[PDB]
């Protein structure tokens, strides 16, 4: 199945204050009113970057896994909500052919009612993460509306990514493509409305 | 960059002569300034009672709480809205322009044209509107026989300019424009600091830390190549721009001089219909002229002839056309209908009738 | 000189650039925190065979190397790639620290592509390595009554090594007609052999404990750096200054703003930065550029005086009789009460001019004397009498016809 | 020689540019000029303010070097009275204006 | 071609500026036809005879 993105998925692309002004950029982003895939766990292809998001009042979705095999010859990413702090390691797993839980490592880290919704991209060996939270009232698709996603974290990993899969009620998986956006900021320094250019003439000429 | 400044002396005056062209534009701004409004040559200030026979000036007079603007100079000012880059100061400030334009103002209310011939000579209003109508071929008698529907036409005109310049800003697009155009010069002038032009880098340190001292300076000379580029098309361009804005100061200080300190008889110069008199005001970066016209609006259609005769004599209008209302004859002005008898004193004789193509037959009273 | 002229006319004329210079450098950055473990490390409990030369792996610390020479404790010491005073503000992918014993005559061995017996068959270094021998004579622990046969070197080999080729291999080394046979005799050795060492042994001979640094940069980013230095917080005054990396020359000033936990830096319209957050003490600073402007010269001309006053252009007179205009500071002349006629102009209403013991005065310039028209509904003024008056207008209408030749202009012959 | 080249073409092409420009401002002045000799020399304008201040009589052009002088003969009023006023006055029932 | 294009955008605002001062000049033309000819409100006809 698949949903409409609307004009969901924008991040703040740099760690920058600007106010009262209109800045273009040029970066992976979702398209604006791009379909998405929705889900209720197959090894997904990374591409250049991943938009993922879930409605949720449950906590059932726990983590992901990255890597180019995901799987004992290379190092890959394990990321866990332990359910007090997000942790993370890079290590070579030679982990089990599908997610289980509790209910070599070069590197490590540590810390419907709502939509959560992240961003997962790979530049120049940094591994990135944006995300968003807010309460919803819609049951079965990403709500029609605009908020923009923050850095969580900004990891020099030095590792290939290539494919990836969930760890875990219903989420959604989009991809980033090279686009230019038109981002908008209010006086008090936060992205309050965008515009895909080249989405159609009318995003052109604005 | 000290490194950067020796390579920029190889190439000579070229720095200087940009300083040079820019002051041009800079001293020419205060001198089309100078020429628009600096013609009064005392500061003329109105009575303390408005006596203008029905005529309100209120709305374009100063006002002492607003600088002192006039009502409709408020509204003008709120619709129009640095590596080594410098803006100067224009040698007269917004209170001395809004005193020369309450100067011409003033001299034009209290004594009409004569402000601009030498010393102001005094007339009150209502007769000074009555020698602007003969101006314009209609009789004075039009005037004082009809002074308080002018006076309302005047005062409710004038309201319309408030309603309108408060409610749009569109009719300021070009002084809005001109702002405009100098800050895209601006923009495009910064940016274009950050451009390569072929250099490893625009930072000029970034190319001093990167390479050795010889390799550098090759990369350098492109930066200053470019930069040099850059600033010599805004220059030429801010040169281009400055012959247009000195063209439309020329016009204005020729509407100043033709429509405001007299009563201009070229058609459409100073607004469309006849032309009566002109208000300037202020506005930022430039003038608004205020034109007050006679525009005729009912008629009638009316038989006429170019002559009549009487016992053989052609008879022709002194100052005049002949009309009949379908069964009699008259003499009226021509831009307001006005019949009277037809007179040995309305008239002029010039030979027999046969002469003239499409000559009638009537009387002429010999008082 | 500006006009190259020896008199000059009554005027103002821009004759330089005023432009206030950095009084100091700031350098501001974060907190420190996570130091590298090297003193401890130096401080080891166990050592290795150089044949099987054990490496302990450093990541994600700052790093400090002074100790290592700082401390005269060590017998030797030597480093390749970077001068030891300059590690301390460098960055690595990845760092090591290789561990060994070997007498004091083969210490001096270990270098990037060099030779001898240690190099060339138990712990080669490639022609580009980057790391220091920190070295220190050993003969009261590692040497024994009768010998101390516990550590072993590589003695025989066909080939030299390759850069950290870790060689364990272990078959008799055939010497001559005697077969091999994993047993030593006349012509056939073990390829590893022993120092033997006795504390009673000479200074070359006796054993030395090292510890080789060994450096790492990659494609992939650093994971040890260098610590920092960071100043005082000169707000007010002109400097260069450095937040994070980014560098500029500017006043520091306190601001109303309200950065979001990520945000660092703040920008202009023209891309150009604007604002800083302090990464120590988290207040958000306005920059602005340090005051720079055209000063000019007025003069009443030298026909007539050799005094003059000068006008910072957009100045402020706390920056360079002294005047403060709304055109900039102005400085030699005098600020007069009354108004008069602009004699030369300044600009914003302020002209100077020079005048009666004479001197510049600088004065707000006056449009035309104030003049009551006497008004009234039943007064006109008729003029008595009339002058002729002439008027000269005069109007430039043609430029000398100047034609240039370009190929001789730009070449000629 | 490439790099004399490119700067002797570039400081001409500078100065040709500051030329074309500057040969418009006189044009513009050519122009004025031959407008006040037809309406203020060959005529008598009603202008205010063309052919100097008062109001215009005739003037004289005189030639100089790049350029024209004229003579501008105005009439100018000079000494005035206060005088009491009236837009018409009434005779026997009727208003008489003045011719 | 894409191979100089690419090098084209290292000389930044100059294209921008060219394209824009072109378009200038091409607006102006029918301004200055609509001020000499469009001075008439209504399309005014001669009458038969
Ligand atoms: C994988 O990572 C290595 C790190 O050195 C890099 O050379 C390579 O380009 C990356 N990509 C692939 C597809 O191997
Ligand atoms: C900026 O944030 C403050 C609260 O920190 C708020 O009072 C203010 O209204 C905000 N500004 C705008 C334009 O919303
Ligand atoms: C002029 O207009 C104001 C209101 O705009 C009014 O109060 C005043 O009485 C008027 N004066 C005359 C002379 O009409
Ligand atoms: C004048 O005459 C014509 C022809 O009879 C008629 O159409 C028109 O309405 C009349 N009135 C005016 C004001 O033109
Ligand atoms: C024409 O003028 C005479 C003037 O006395 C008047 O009596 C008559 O009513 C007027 N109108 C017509 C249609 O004749
Ligand atoms: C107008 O035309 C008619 C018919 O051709 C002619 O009889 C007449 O003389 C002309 N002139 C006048 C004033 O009617
Ligand atoms: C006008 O009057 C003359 C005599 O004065 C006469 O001959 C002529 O026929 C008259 N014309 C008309 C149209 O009545
Ligand atoms: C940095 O350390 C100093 C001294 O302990 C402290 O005052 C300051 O608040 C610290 N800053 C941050 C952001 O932790
Ligand atoms: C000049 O600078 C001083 C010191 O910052 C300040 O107190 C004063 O208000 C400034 N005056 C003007 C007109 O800038
Ligand atoms: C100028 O006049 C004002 C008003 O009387 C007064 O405050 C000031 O002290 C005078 N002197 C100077 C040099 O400004
Ligand atoms: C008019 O002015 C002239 C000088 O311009 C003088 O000779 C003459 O006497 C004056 N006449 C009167 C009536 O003032
Ligand atoms: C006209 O009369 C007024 C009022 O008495 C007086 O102020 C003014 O100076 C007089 N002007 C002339 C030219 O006599």
């Amino acid at each position: 199945a698949y949903t409409n993105s609307f004009t969901r998925g924008v991040y703040y692309p740099d760690k920058v204050f600007r106010s009262s002004v209109l800045h273009s950029t040029q970066d992976l982003f979702l398209p604006f009113f791009s379909n998405v895939t929705w889900f209720h766990n197959p090894v997904l292809p990374f591409n250049d970057g991943v938009y993922f998001a879930s409605t949720e009042k449950s906590n059932i979705i726990r983590g992901w896994i990255f890597g180019t095999t995901l799987d004992s010859k290379t190092q890959s990413l394990l990321i866990v909500n332990n359910a007090t702090n997000v942790v993370i390691k890079v290590c070579e797993f030679q982990f089990c052919n599908d997610p289980f839980l509790g209910v070599n490592c070069t590197f490590e880290y540590v810390s419907f009612k709502n939509l959560r919704e992240f961003v997962f991209k790979n530049i120049d060996g940094y591994f990135k993460i944006y995300s968003k939270h807010t309460p919803i009232n819609l049951v079965r698709d990403l709500p029609q509306g605009f908020s923009a996603l923050e850095p969580l974290v900004d990891l020099p990993i030095g590792i290939n990514i290539t494919r990836f899969q969930t760890l875990l009620a219903a989420y959604y998986v989009g991809y980033l493509q090279p686009r230019t956006f038109l981002l908008k900021y209010n006086e008090n320094g936060t992205i309050t409305d965008a515009v895909d250019c080249a989405l159609d003439p009318l995003s052109e000429t604005k | 960059s000290t490194e950067c400044s020796n390579l920029l002396l190889q190439y000579g005056s070229f720095c200087t002569q940009l300083n040079r062209a820019l002051t041009g534009i800079a001293v020419e701004q205060d001198k089309n300034t100078q020429e628009v409004f600096a013609q009064v040559k005392q500061i003329y200030k109105t009575p303390p009672i408005k006596d203008f026979g029905g005529f309100n000036f209120s709305q374009i007079l100063p006002d002492p709480s607003k600088s002192k603007r006039s009502f409709i100079e408020d509204l003008l000012f709120n619709k129009v809205t640095f590596n080594g880059l410098t803006v100067l100061p224009p040698l007269l400030t917004d209170e001395m322009i809004a005193q020369y334009t309450s100067a011409l103002l003033a001299g034009t209310i209290t004594s009409g044209w004569t402000f601009g011939a030498g010393a102001a000579l005094q007339i009150p209003f209502a007769m000074q509107m009555a020698y602007r109508f003969n101006g314009i071929g209609v009789t004075q008698n039009v005037l004082y026989e009809n002074q308080k529907l002018i006076a309302n036409q005047f005062n409710s005109a004038i309201g319309k300019i408030q309603d309108s310049l408060s409610s749009t800003a569109s009719a300021l697009g070009k002084l809005q424009d001109v702002v405009n155009q100098n800050a895209q010069a601006l923009n495009t002038l910064v940016k274009q600091l950050s451009s390569n032009f072929g250099a490893i880098s625009s930072v000029l340190n970034d190319i001093l830390a990167r390479l050795d001292k010889v390799e550098a300076e090759v990369q350098i000379d492109r930066l200053i190549t470019g930069r040099l580029q850059s600033l010599q098309t805004y220059v030429t361009q801010q040169l281009i721009r400055a012959a247009e804005i000195r063209a439309s100061a020329n016009l204005a200080a020729t509407k100043m001089s033709e429509c405001v300190l007299g009563q201009s008889k070229r058609v459409d110069f100073c607004g469309k219909g006849y032309h009566l008199m002109s208000f300037p005001q202020s506005a930022p970066h430039g003038v608004v002229f205020l034109h007050v016209t006679y525009v005729p609006a009912q008629e009638k259609n009316f038989t006429t002839a170019p002559a009549i005769c009487h016992d053989g004599k052609a008879h022709f209008p002194r100052e005049g056309v002949f009309v009949s209302n379908g069964t009699h004859w008259f003499v009226t002005q021509r831009n307001f209908y006005e019949p009277q008898i037809i007179t040995t004193h309305n008239t002029f004789v010039s030979g027999n009738c046969d002469v003239v193509i499409g000559i009638v037959n009537n009387t002429v009273y010999d008082p | 000189c500006t006009l190259k002229s020896f008199t000059v006319e009554k005027g103002i004329y821009q004759t330089s650039n005023f432009r206030v210079q950095p009084t100091e450098s700031i350098v501001r950055f974060p907190n420190i925190t996570n130091l590298c473990p090297f003193g401890e490390v130096f401080n080891a409990t166990r050592f290795a065979s150089v044949y099987a030369w054990n490496r302990k792996r450093i990541s994600n610390c700052v790093a400090d190397y002074s100790v290592l020479y700082n401390s005269a404790s060590f017998s030797t010491f030597k480093c390749y790639g970077v001068s030891p005073t300059k590690l301390n503000d460098l960055c690595f992918t990845n760092v090591y620290a290789d561990s060994f014993v070997i007498r004091g005559d083969e210490v001096r061995q270990i270098a990037p592509g060099q030779t001898g017996k240690i190099a060339d068959y138990n712990y080669k270094l490639p022609d580009d390595f980057t790391g220091c021998v920190i070295a220190w004579n050993s003969n009261n622990l590692d040497s024994k009554v009768g010998g101390n046969y516990n550590y072993l070197y590589r003695l025989f080999r066909k080939s030299n090594l390759k850069p950290f080729e870790r060689d364990i291999s272990t078959e008799i080394y055939q010497a001559g007609s005697t077969p091999c046979n994993g047993v030593e005799g006349f012509n056939c050795y073990f390829p590893l052999q022993s120092y033997g060492f006795q504390p009673t042994y000479g200074v070359g001979y006796q054993p030395y404990r090292v510890v080789v640094l060994s450096f790492e940069l990659l494609h992939a980013p650093a994971t040890v750096c260098g610590p920092k230095k960071s100043t005082n917080l000169v707000k007010n005054k002109c400097v260069n200054f450095n937040f994070n990396g980014l560098t500029g020359t500017g006043v520091l000033t306190e601001s109303n703003k309200k950065f979001l936990p990520f945000q660092q830096f703040g920008r202009d319209i023209d891309d150009t930065t604007d604002a800083v957050r302090d990464p120590q003490t988290l207040e958000i600073l306005d920059i602005t550029p340090c005051s720079f402007g055209g000063v000019s010269v007025i003069t009443p001309g030298t026909n007539t005086s050799n005094q003059v006053a000068v006008l910072y252009q957009g100045v402020n007179c706390t920056e360079v009789n002294v005047f403060q205009t709304r055109a900039g500071c102005l400085i030699g002349a005098e600020h007069v009460n009354n108004s008069y006629e602009c004699d030369i102009p300044i600009g914003a209403g302020i002209c100077a001019s020079y005048q009666t013991s004479q001197s510049i005065i600088a004065y707000t310039m006056s449009l035309g004397a104030e003049n009551s028209v006497a008004y009234s509904n039943n007064s006109i003024a008729i003029p008595i009498n009339f002058t002729i008056s002439v008027t000269t207008e005069i109007l430039p209408v043609s430029m000398t016809k100047t034609s240039v030749d370009c190929t001789m202009y730009i070449c000629g012959d």
